[PDB]
Order: structure tokens, then C-alpha cells, then sequence
């Protein structure tokens, strides 16, 4: 899901 | 020669980057779980990694071009270099006396064992520090170390990567860039170029070994449950 | 009248298992990532809490019949019940005169405000602190304490129980257990088993609004990805 | 999944 990385990307 | 505006302005953004994503105190260590010397250091060195993800995602979306690249795009990226990245901003705190990492007290002093500690063989421990030793000694200056770091995220060649031409346009800039700043302000790097561009092939081993070992380690849920969900998330398969 | 064998062969069980798996010394929390005074005592709650759900689900491995079960039935139970159990053996450290729990050291005395930072209000730690308090009255022997989240853990009414017959049985046999012990071994006692039962009416309360603060918080992924990998799965609703 | 808790369930 990537979930996080998106939250962090931003 | 000299260099450029647009050229320079990039090496400055790179080199406030990485300051800005990189405590040279560490202090932020003793917020981990503290280390303990079956696979005793795993919380510790998860916890590590997982902040070194977050800083290198920081230090990502500061590099010029990258946050402008879709978002599936700025993932592939960084789950495929991550731990690359993570090797190279490393060596900052490698000492080739004690060939081992130093940050801060003695108990943030990593020594091959430790790692070990970690789920890792000397499989990969072995190259891995071999490549410590021959970065430290190519003595980089900030701005090449931090170039490198940004030409080795913005690999086109990743899985995952579907505009690989316009990454492979940011990167071939920011290896202009590398190249121009060793040739006018590096005496003496008149090989350091090639050296560099090994490195980034050097690191492609380790990381494809370093995968293998972690693919080995979150298949068991009694180490996987000691890991991170940041950590899980960028060395995962799950895309 | 008197206890029978196969009774206080069952209390033996689980005065042995709430001992195995509950440390009186707390020399485990100097693992845990250290608490610090946006929610800042997330990291080391969340990791009590992981810790917690280990020690519980150890604890129920070893009530009789509990292994019996299907694992669907076993993880329906424990997802559904462990942050009651959680209450219930956290009040083994809960002090009357300071309204804290206290697990050792200083930095190991939690506050209603430090829940707090760890993303709770008022609406679930009023009530929370206000059970503490009542069931700490009941002054409980360490065998109705241990009975009482064996019954908690057994109940058949909790989402996703398939074998609602078999569950109900080993539930009625701890009940009347905990209804000898108290009439036979617990001078004073004639009212304490509807007190305790009226304790696990409570505990509905506590874990349906813990549910939803949690749901909250797992919905923030800066958030989400300080909790643990078994915190997550135990009261995530993936099942 | 729960592939953690069915591992602690032994
Ligand atoms: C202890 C050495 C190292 C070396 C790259 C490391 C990582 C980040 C660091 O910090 C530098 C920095 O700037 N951070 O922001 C420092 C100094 C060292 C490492 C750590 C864990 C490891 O194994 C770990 C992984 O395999 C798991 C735990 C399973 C995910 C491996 C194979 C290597
Ligand atoms: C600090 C108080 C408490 C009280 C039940 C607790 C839990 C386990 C404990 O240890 C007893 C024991 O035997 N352990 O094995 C002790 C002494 C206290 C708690 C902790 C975290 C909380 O909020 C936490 C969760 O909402 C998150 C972090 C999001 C999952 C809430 C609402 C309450």
C-alpha cells in the first residue's frame, strides 16, 4: 500500500 | 574551466540537504530501543534504519527534480536505493581505525558483530565493510559525497521505474555536476570520477545480498514483529 | 462446603501462568523505546503495549481449554479481549494514592497525562482511571484477579466467535470456580463475585471507546508508524 | 493475515 511513504513524500 | 550558476546552485541545495537530514550530534539515538550486545540488536538496528529512511526521504525530496516525479515514481526510487543510501550516508561515521561505525557514545559504536546480532552473515558484512574502507579512503569532499548520494537515488535503472526518461535527464545533470566539481575543484581527482561511478556498481551487490538476507528475516514473524512498520514498508515486496 | 480437585487444579493453572507471565521486577522496560514528557509518549507506550499483548497471549496459551480451540477462535478471543486483559493486569501496579501506575522507576510511572501524549483523551481516561480505582478497592486475592481475566478472556460474546458452545462451557466452568472461592476461601466476599462481574461490564465500555480512539489513531500514518507490527495486527481490523 | 499472532499461538 505504501501508506506511509506517501505520508512521509508529502 | 569553471563552473556554473544552475550547476552550483544544485551542489548548494544538495549540501543544505543533507545538513538539514543529518545530525552530526546523534542525539537522537537514545530515543531507539537501546542495543543489546537470539538477534539481540535487531530492535536496536531496526529502529536505526527505520530514522535513516526517514532522513533519507527528507534528503530526497529536497534534490531538484525529485518532487516533481510522480509519486509511484519517488517510491520505486526509494525503496529500490534506500538501503544504498543509507551505506553511503553511513560512512560519515566509519573510522578505518577501529574499522567500525562511531556515533556519539561508546553504546552507538557498531562493530561488524553487532549487525551480525542483526540477522546478517558476513555475506554481506564482509563487502559491505571492504566498500566502508575503500569509500572512506576516496577522502570525498561534502559536495561529492552528497552528489553521489542523489546520482545513486536517481538510478532510472530501478524496478518499479516507469518515466525513466525524464529520470534519467535528472541524473545525467547531476553527474555533469559531480564530474565538472572533481576536475576544477579537486586536486588530485583526476581519477576519482571513475572510482565513484564503481561504487555505485560495488553498492549494487550489496544491496541485492542485504535483500536476500531481509527477504530471509521478514518471512519469520518473530523477527518481523521486531521490525519497524517504515522499515517493513520500504524493503517489502508488497508494490 | 470446599473446593473440588479439577477446581483448584484450575487455579493452580492460572496463579502459575499469571506468574510465568507477568515480572513483578519490570526489568523489561529499559528495552522499550524510552518515554519522553505531537505525542510523545506514543513510542513507549506502544511498546508496552506490544509487550503486554505478548505476556497475554502467553497467559492464555496455558488456561485450560483455551488451546483447544480453533486459531481462528483463539485470535477472535484475544483480539477482541486484549486490551481488556491489558486493563485488568495493568492495575497490579495502579496506586491509589497517586492515581498512577508505577512498573519500577520514575521514568516508569505513568501519569493519566501521559497517555495522553500517546493520543488518548479524557473520554476514555476518566473512566479507565475510574475502573482502576474501583477494581484496586475490591482488593482481590491474586486467585480471583487471575480467574477474572480468564473469564474475561473466555467470553463467547465477542465478534468473529465460531464456536460460541464450546467457549461458553470453559467460561461457566471458570465462573463457578470463581463463585466457590470467593463463598468458601474470601471471608467478607458476598457481594465482591457481582462486583466482579459488574468489572467486566465496565471493561465493554472502556475497550469500545478505546476502540475508536485508536481507530483514530491508526488512521494518521505518522502516527500508525510508530506503533509496533503485533499491536497493529491485534487491534487492527484486518481479520 | 495475523502471521504474528498465529506464530505466538505457537
Ligand atoms: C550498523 C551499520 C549500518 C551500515 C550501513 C548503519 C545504518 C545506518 C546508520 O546511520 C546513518 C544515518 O545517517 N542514519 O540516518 C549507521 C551509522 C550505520 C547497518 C545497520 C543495520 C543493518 O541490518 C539492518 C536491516 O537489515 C534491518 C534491521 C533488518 C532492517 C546493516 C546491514 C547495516
Ligand atoms: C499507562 C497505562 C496503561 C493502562 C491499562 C498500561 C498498559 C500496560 C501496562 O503493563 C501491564 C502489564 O502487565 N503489561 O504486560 C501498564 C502498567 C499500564 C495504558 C497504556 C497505553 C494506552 O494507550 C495505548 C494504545 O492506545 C496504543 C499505544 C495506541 C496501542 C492506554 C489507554 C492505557
Amino acid at each position: 500500500k505504501h501508506k506511509i511513504l506517501h505520508r512521509l513524500l508529502q | 574551466h569553471m563552473l556554473s550558476d544552475e550547476q552550483m546552485q544544485i551542489i548548494n541545495s544538495l549540501v543544505e540537504a543533507h545538513h538539514k537530514t543529518y545530525d552530526d550530534s546523534y542525539s537522537d539515538f537514545v530515543r531507539f530501543r537501546p542495543p543489546v550486545r537470539r538477534l539481540s540488536m535487531l530492535p536496536h538496528l531496526a529502529d536505526l534504519v527505520s530514522y535513516s529512511i526517514q532522513k533519507v526521504i527528507g534528503f530526497a525530496k529536497m534534490i531538484p527534480g525529485f518532487r516533481d516525479l510522480t509519486a509511484e515514481d519517488q517510491i520505486a526510487l526509494l525503496k529500490s536505493s534506500a538501503i544504498e543510501i543509507i551505506m553511503l550516508r553511513s560512512n560519515q561515521s566509519f573510522s578505518l581505525e577501529d574499522m567500525s561505525w562511531s556515533c556519539g557514545g561508546p553504546d552507538f559504536k557498531y562493530c561488524i558483530n553487532d549487525v551480525t546480532k542483526a540477522g546478517h552473515t558476513l555475506e554481506l558484512l564482509e563487502p559491505l565493510v571492504k566498500f566502508q574502507v575503500g569509500l572512506k579512503k576516496l577522502k570525498l569532499h561534502e559536495e561529492e559525497h552528497v552528489l553521489l548520494m542523489a546520482i545513486c537515488l536517481l538510478s532510472p535503472d530501478r524496478p518499479g521505474v516507469q518515466d525513466h526518461v525524464r529520470i534519467e535527464a535528472l541524473q545525467d545533470r547531476l553527474c555533469d555536476v559531480l564530474q565538472a566539481y572533481i576536475r576544477i575543484q579537486h586536486p588530485g581527482g583526476r581519477l576519482l570520477y571513475a572510482k565513484m561511478i564503481q561504487k555505485l556498481a560495488d553498492l549494487r551487490s550489496l544491496n541485492e545480498e542485504h535483500s536476500k538476507q531481509y527477504r530471509s528475516l521478514s518471512f519469520q514473524p518473530e523477527h518481523s514483529m521486531q521490525l519497524t512498520p517504515l522499515v517493513l514498508e520500504v524493503f517489502g515486496s508488497e508494490v
